[PDB]
Formats: structure tokens, C-alpha cells, sequence
């Protein structure tokens, strides 16, 4: 994995920053609250965020894990 | 200043009235063992009279049996009324002390994480337990019931 | 609503009674188990809910709400 | 067990669950006014910063002071809007508390009734004095805001 060596940033100046997303390992199986969370703005449809990395890395899988305790938040897609 | 005072009366308190409570739950879970198995026991006794003692007797045993199965079934379900909300009860306080260890390892309170996972630990084991004697009993009714069928 | 009025049953022997969901009063929010759960077989992908009133009513709206603590468990159709 | 007994158990069962909420409620609220007080100290802390710096005034620092003032504007109205709920979700858990505490004192509960008012003296106590140096806060901050002026 090589999220953590990675900086994230995202297209929205009102983003909150998105640093935790990176840690290496995985948060409470039920935690209560989520640990990155965006607000929609009523005309806006898509969310950005960019992960950059120091190096040229030969990608193979992409894993993204949503909050599982209120799976009503999951991205459609 | 320190409120480490206020916390240790307010605690000493607490565990007066707690070990009181905690004698007066041994001997309540000594009630609720005895009452539990009683229960069980009976509902056991009476599949056990509904499935082996019919047609040995005379006719007028027959409706008295029919009976005392009817009025005994109406009496279970309303003695058994109690019994629904046991469940509910166990849902909130094992939702109660979930809510305690994660407040606990939030806070840092080493002594109260280690008391509210022990005590979520303690009342599953508990419930569990009791639960456990009446599951035992209905599998011993269930292998009965499959030893007598074959 | 003509829910509680009718009889609920399912074409599947092992499913569970589900008189619990035409009640009017929904279950606890965060509650561990939902109110009526079917597990599925291997290679089984649909399972009936069939309601049977005691007359013909005029039908309008169907509302289904599903476990709000996991979603996971939601119909997918 | 009796009728105003099984009340009493079914009003504890729901007063378990509102209290679970409570809890967490009161825990966000103390959480979210400690974020209060904190993002308040840390604005002071990076102003007075700048302030000990001055004399080498650039562009860059000049510009995010700028920020800074048009941010604290900003936070200004966003902090009186969210004292003002908080004071009223702080209300609303005091009547939560308050109908909790009338569904324990009709059950009889007198440990719990008199360590929840030592709670309630002290946490009154220890309420008042950081919810005063937070308005203080709030306060200094608007009147250098105003006196910046001259």
C-alpha cells in the first residue's frame, strides 16, 4: 500500500482536510462517527479527491472502505 | 484545586450502595436461577404430559387432560408475558455498557474501561448463562424427542 | 394504512414469522437484530413477502423501510 | 412486578434509553464547547503570535492576518449563533435530565439521588466559571476587533 507515503487533496476550498483517509491501518470496525465526511452542496454532484505520490508507483487496486456503521453515506458510485 | 475528593466520597458512596446491591443481586440471581429453571421445567413437563400420556386413561381423563392443557397453555402465556421484556431489558444494558467501554477507552480511565468491559463481559455471560441452562434443557428435549422418534 | 388488518406470509418454509412487520410502530433505531431477518440460500436470489387483506382495498403507495442500522441487509431490488 | 411496579420498570427501560442518548448528547456538548474554547485560545495564541512578531510586517503574514480577520468576522457571527444552541441543546438535556431524575426519584432510588446532586452543585459550579471565560473570550476579542480602529 502506498497511501501513506501519499498527500491528499480535494477540488472544494471548503473540504475538510482528508489526511486521516491515509493512515495504514484501518479504523474502529464500529466507530461511531466517520473518520473524513463531506457536505453536499445542493447544485454539486460529483466530490473530488486526489492522492499524490512521490514517485511513480505501477497501480494494480484501488480500496476504499466506507463508513459501515451508517452505510446510508456510501458513494452511489 | 482538586476535585479528587468530591470523586472519592461521591465513590465511596457508590461502592456502599453498589456492594449492597451486589449481595442483594446474589441473592436475587439465586431467585431469578431458581425461578428460570422452574419455568423451563414446566414447560418441559407439560410437552413432555402433552406428548406421552395420551389415550392410556379413560375418557373423562381424556377432557380433563384437553382441559388442564388449555387453561395451562393461557396461564404460560400470561406468566411467560414477563418474560418478553427480559430481552429488551438485556438489548439496552448490553447497548448501555458498549456505549460505557467506548466512552471509557475515549476518555483514558484505564479502572473505568477495564469496569465497563468487564461489565459488559459479566452481564453477557450472566444472561448468556441462564439462557444457556434453558437452551441446555431444550436440547435435551430435542434429543429426546429425536432418540424417540428413531 | 391496511398493513396490520392483513395476514403476511412467504413461499419459503424456513422464513421466519413475519406478523412483527405489519405492526404501525417501528422497532428501536439502533437496535442489534432487525425486526424480521431471512437468511439466504446459496443459490437462492429472491424471497416473497405475500399480504393478504381481508377485502379488496385501493391500493395507492407501498412503503418498505429496512434495517436503518445496516443498510448492508437493504433489498438490492 | 406489581402494576406500578411494571410502570416502573417499563419507564426504567425507556429512561435507560433516553439516558444512553443523554449521555452521548451531554458528552457531544462538552466535547463541542471544549472545541470551543480551544479554537478561541488557538486564534488568541496565533494573534498574539503575530503581535510579538511585529516590526517585520511581509506581504504573505500581512495577507493571512488579513484572513485571519476576515475569518474571525466570520467566526464571530458563528460563534454566537452556536452559543446560542448550544445554551438551548444544553436546556433540552437539563429537561431530559430532569424527567430521568423524576422517573428515578418516583422508583426510590437515594444514593443515585444524592450523588447526582453533588454532581449537580459541582458541575454547576465548574459550568459557570468556563462558560464566564469563554463569554470573557468572546468579549476581549470583539473589543480589540472594535479598538482596532486607533
Amino acid at each position: 500500500n502506498f497511501a501513506p507515503l501519499g498527500t491528499i487533496t480535494s477540488s472544494s476550498p471548503t473540504a475538510q482536510p482528508a489526511e486521516v483517509l491515509l493512515q495504514a491501518t484501518p479504523p474502529h470496525r464500529r466507530a461511531r462517527s466517520a473518520a473524513w465526511s463531506y457536505i453536499f452542496l445542493p447544485e454539486e454532484a460529483w466530490c473530488d479527491l486526489t492522492i499524490h505520490l512521490p514517485a511513480a508507483v505501477l497501480l494494480k487496486e484501488i480500496h476504499i472502505q466506507p463508513h459501515l456503521a451508517s452505510l446510508a453515506t456510501c458513494p452511489s458510485s | 484545586l482538586s476535585s479528587e475528593a468530591l470523586m472519592r466520597r461521591a465513590v465511596s458512596l457508590v461502592t456502599d450502595s453498589t456492594s449492597t446491591f451486589l449481595s442483594q443481586t446474589t441473592y436475587a440471581l439465586i431467585e431469578a436461577i431458581t425461578e428460570y429453571t422452574k419455568a423451563v421445567y414446566t414447560l418441559t413437563s407439560l410437552y413432555r404430559q402433552y406428548t406421552s400420556l395420551l389415550g392410556k386413561m379413560n375418557s373423562e381423563e381424556e377432557d380433563e387432560v384437553w382441559q388442564v392443557i388449555i387453561g395451562a397453555r393461557a396461564e404460560m402465556t400470561s406468566k411467560h408475558q414477563e418474560y418478553l421484556k427480559l430481552e429488551t431489558t438485556w438489548m439496552t444494558a448490553v447497548g448501555l455498557s458498549e456505549m460505557a467501554a467506548e466512552a471509557a477507552y475515549q476518555t483514558g480511565a484505564d479502572q473505568a474501561s477495564i469496569t465497563a468491559r468487564n461489565h459488559i463481559q459479566l452481564v453477557k455471560l450472566q444472561v448468556e448463562e441462564v439462557h444457556q441452562l434453558s437452551r441446555k434443557a431444550e436440547t435435551k428435549l430435542a434429543e429426546a424427542q429425536i432418540e424417540e422418534l428413531r
